[PDB]
RNA sequence: AAACCAUGACACCCAUGAAUUGGGGAACAUCAUUUUAUUUAUCAAUUUACGUGCCUACUCA
RNA sequence: UGUGGCGCGCCGCGGCUUCCAGGAAUGA
């Protein structure tokens, strides 16, 4: 079941038993970590940059050539974004609601999802500070997270 | 300052092996350079 | 938005400038390429940006929020009453 | 129908009908593309469940819509599937 | 969410030999599974069964006969001394003729004559007969 | 003599003959060969061995290398044997990297400390992939019988049926030979739905 | 509140035939142009078949 | 024996120089 809702889902992908790139490749493996470093600088999140990377130019799965994931590939280049990418999408959805809450104050739904979306901030939160993700002493305030975000 | 210190002896050990004691198997193809070339025999 | 996406990579990897005398320095040097006015700008001094901007050839976004939405998409804690680009970096 | 049912070893028609991740071991349903644009003669592969915007390096024009499920080619264009090995 | 591997795989087994069936798959598998069939399998209570790879947890599917009247686990996983083999066969078997109480022990995973002979208690796993 | 280059330091002063007879046929296919010219130059061998039976009349020769060079190797395989089995008639030749195994600690600290590549199923897993190469394995089974016994079986796509059937007799033996383990081969057309060959 | 399914939440297994609400695949439409196998069989190596109505004198491939 | 299948083979070159650790990580 969901976290927050009563929804049974499946939609998932299905990644393969064989985890040899096929022999049409005949792609490097410093061609594909130039890729990478390339969309990275565009300003796209480790997400996109996998969706592009399968979509155009037929590289199914990052680590099958090269041997390593595009988070660590960033890390080791120095590119890392500054806070989780899952944290960050959660945190500009929760500004967005905000702001629509201002000028809406009858909104009683939208004020029932917000107390959702703020508790799994809080709970991703507290799991980056154990494995030291985050700096301690990080905090989400409603009031200062509309900056440092889109 | 005490950890900085260790960090920069650190990089320039790092740099005195692997580029001085390693690179220097310039000896070796030197050596295999010149079995090539002698070894004429006619 | 999309603007608002533009102007945190700009931040990130590029120049700029916050604020009317320090843009307005921009201007006459002729090192800007990109002016973007906040809807909160008082009718006397937006005019005489777009004038300058005008003398100079270049490209005038009106922004659709107030200084203090302006101010917040740079990640700043103040206002901002307009805003220069002098170096496009890894943005459009 | 007299043959019996093995659960180790499924029969063609049976594993052919179910639900990937219902298999015996999971796998892909997806594939890779060889897609031809009209002109250019340059040719680019194309994932066949594609959701991003994808465009021939020369000619910086569209060669699929996005849909729910498999992506649609442009009218112009050709394809064939790859091999999965 | 599940909890216990072991509970779920001997209550597919015990499900699938009350409606009389052949085979069954159990799904996951792990260390713990593999040793606790192996003891049934040697007492002649299952028969043949096979693992299939995944990358992932992996899945058995299961032989049966005929012979195996209920399996369970008991949970929680409670010490044993050796001197206290005689209580627990008194509550949670037909008889002291036939059945088996099986568990983990610093030698292994056996059943409790085996322990006997050995002289080691241990945590009880299960039973079966 | 520049031939022997291609053995490692140690065997040059005293080679044995099967050694001394593969890095010769490995110093003539430097300067002879196109796509071996390259690659070549950085390649030196540990050592070779030779394994037969009474059944099997094919003899096996199997030469380990160091691990550094198993990005040199995979790309040059497929090739590399090709010519050394024409040079030498009636042995098949294998070519598997050297590995070390770390022995399973006792303590859950040291175990926490491991290094996955020398762990002894991460290592007898890889051998089989260095063996039958060109291919790739499409699924594993296991199988207890009633009695004690246990099977491994190993199965290969169909579509490599003609090119590497003839030594999977001898290959299974020098599995053995190399890790005291057994396997069971098998063919599989159309490896998505688990479909056995017959 | 007869705030009721008078039936707490999470997880596993579970026989049969007709229906129904949303999404997807096959089909329609649009584009583009294995060995074998004379003497076989114990749980099959491919049951994947199939058309209609409306439709520029465009929220439409 | 021979037939039939066999797989491999049957901006390019060029000397010099300086800089450079950047591929070893259970699986999803
Ligand atoms: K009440
Ligand atoms: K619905
Ligand atoms: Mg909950
Ligand atoms: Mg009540
Ligand atoms: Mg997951
Ligand atoms: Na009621």
């Amino acid at each position: 079941v969901r976290m927050h809702g009563n929804g049974h889902g499946k939609a998932a992908s299905a990644l393969p038993y064989r985890r040899t790139p096929p022999t049409w490749l005949k792609s490097s493996s410093r061609d594909v970590i130039d890729a990478v470093c390339k969309l990275a600088k565009k300003g796209l999140s480790p997400s996109r940059i996998g969706m592009q990377l399968r979509d155009s130019m037929g590289i199914a799965q990052v680590k099958n050539v090269t041997g390593r994931k595009i988070l660590r590939i960033l890390k080791h280049k120095g590119m890392a974004p500054e806070i989780p990418e899952d944290l960050y999408c959660l945190i500009k959805r929760a500004t967005q609601m905000r702001k629509h809450l201002e000028r809406n104050t009858k909104d009683k739904d939208t004020k029932f999802r917000l107390i959702l979306v703020e508790s799994r901030i809080h709970r991703l939160a507290r799991y980056y500070r154990r494995v030291k993700q985050l700096p301690p002493t990080w905090k989400y305030e409603s009031s200062t997270a509309s900056a440092m975000v889109a | 300052e005490q950890l900085a210190a260790k960090r920069l002896k650190d990089e320039q050990n790092r740099r005195k092996a692997r580029k001085q004691e390693l690179k220097k198997r310039e000896k070796e193809r030197e050596r295999a350079r010149r079995d090539d070339a002698a070894a004429a025999a006619a | 938005d999309t603007i608002n996406t533009k102007i945190q990579l700009v931040m990130k990897s590029g120049k700029y400038v916050l604020g009317t005398q320090q843009s307005l320095k921009t201007l006459r040097q002729g090192r800007s390429k990109l002016v973007v006015i906040s809807a909160n700008c008082p009718p006397i001094r937006k005019a005489e940006i777009e004038y300058y901007c005008t003398l100079s050839k270049t490209p005038i976004h009106h922004y659709s929020g107030n200084n203090l939405d302006l101010g917040t998409a740079c990640g700043r804690h103040f206002r901002a009453c307009v805003l220069s680009i002098t170096d496009v970096g890894d943005s459009d | 129908g007299f043959f019996d049912s093995d659960l180790s070893y499924p029969t063609v028609r049976t594993e052919r009908m179910k639900h990937k991740r219902r298999r015996l071991v999971q796998g892909p349903n997806s594939y890779f593309m060889d897609v031809k644009c009209p002109g250019c003669k340059n040719i680019t592969v194309v994932y066949s469940h594609a959701t991003s915007e994808v465009k021939c390096n020369g000619c910086a024009t569209l060669l699929c819509r996005p849909t729910g499920g498999k992506a649609m080619l442009v009218t112009g264009c050709g394809f064939r599937k790859k091999p999965d090995h | 969410t599940m909890m216990s591997v072991l509970a779920n795989a001997l209550r597919c087994i015990a499900g699938a030999e009350r409606r009389g069936k052949r085979q069954v798959l159990i799904r996951p598998s792990s260390k713990v599974v593999v040793k606790f069939l192996q003891v049934m399998q040697k007492h002649g209570y299952i028969g043949e069964f096979e693992i299939v790879d995944d990358h992932r947890a992996g899945k058995i599917v299961v032989n049966l006969n005929g012979r195996l009247n209920k399996c369970g686990a008991i949970c929680p996983r409670f010490d044993c001394t050796a001197r206290d083999f005689e209580k627990w066969v008194k509550n949670i078997l037909p008889s002291r003729q036939f059945g088996f109480v099986v568990l983990t022990t610093s030698l292994g995973i056996m059943d409790h004559e085996e322990a006997r002979a050995r002289n080691t208690g241990g945590k009880v796993l299960g039973f079966f007969y | 003599q520049p031939h022997l280059r291609k053995l490692r330091k140690l065997k040059r002063a005293n080679p044995s003959q099967e050694e001394e007879s593969v890095a010769r046929v490995l110093f003539e296919l430097e300067g002879s060969h196109k796509t071996l010219r390259a690659q070549l130059p950085r390649f030196h061998i540990n050592t070779v061995r030779t394994s037969s039976s009474p059944r099997h009349k094919k003899t096996a020769m199997i030469i380990l290398y160091p691990l550094r060079f198993i990005m040199l190797v995979r790309k040059i395989q497929r090739t590399l044997t090709a010519e050394l089995e024409k040079r030498f008639p009636g042995n098949i030749v294998v070519l598997v990297a050297q590995r070390k195994i770390t022995k399973r600690p006792n303590d859950v600290y040291k175990l926490q400390q491991v290094q996955r590549s020398r762990t002894s199923v991460a290592v007898f897993e890889n051998i089989l992939n260095d063996l039958i190469y060109p291919c790739d394995v499409v699924g594993r089974r296991w199988r207890y019988r009633t009695d004690g016994s246990k099977l491994m079986k190993v199965f290969l796509d169909a579509r490599d049926r003609k090119r590497v059937e003839s030594r999977l007799p001898l290959l299974a033996h020098v599995y053995k030979l190399l890790t005291h383990r057994t396997v069971t081969f098998g063919f599989m057309w159309n490896p998505k739905l688990q479909q056995v060959s017959s």
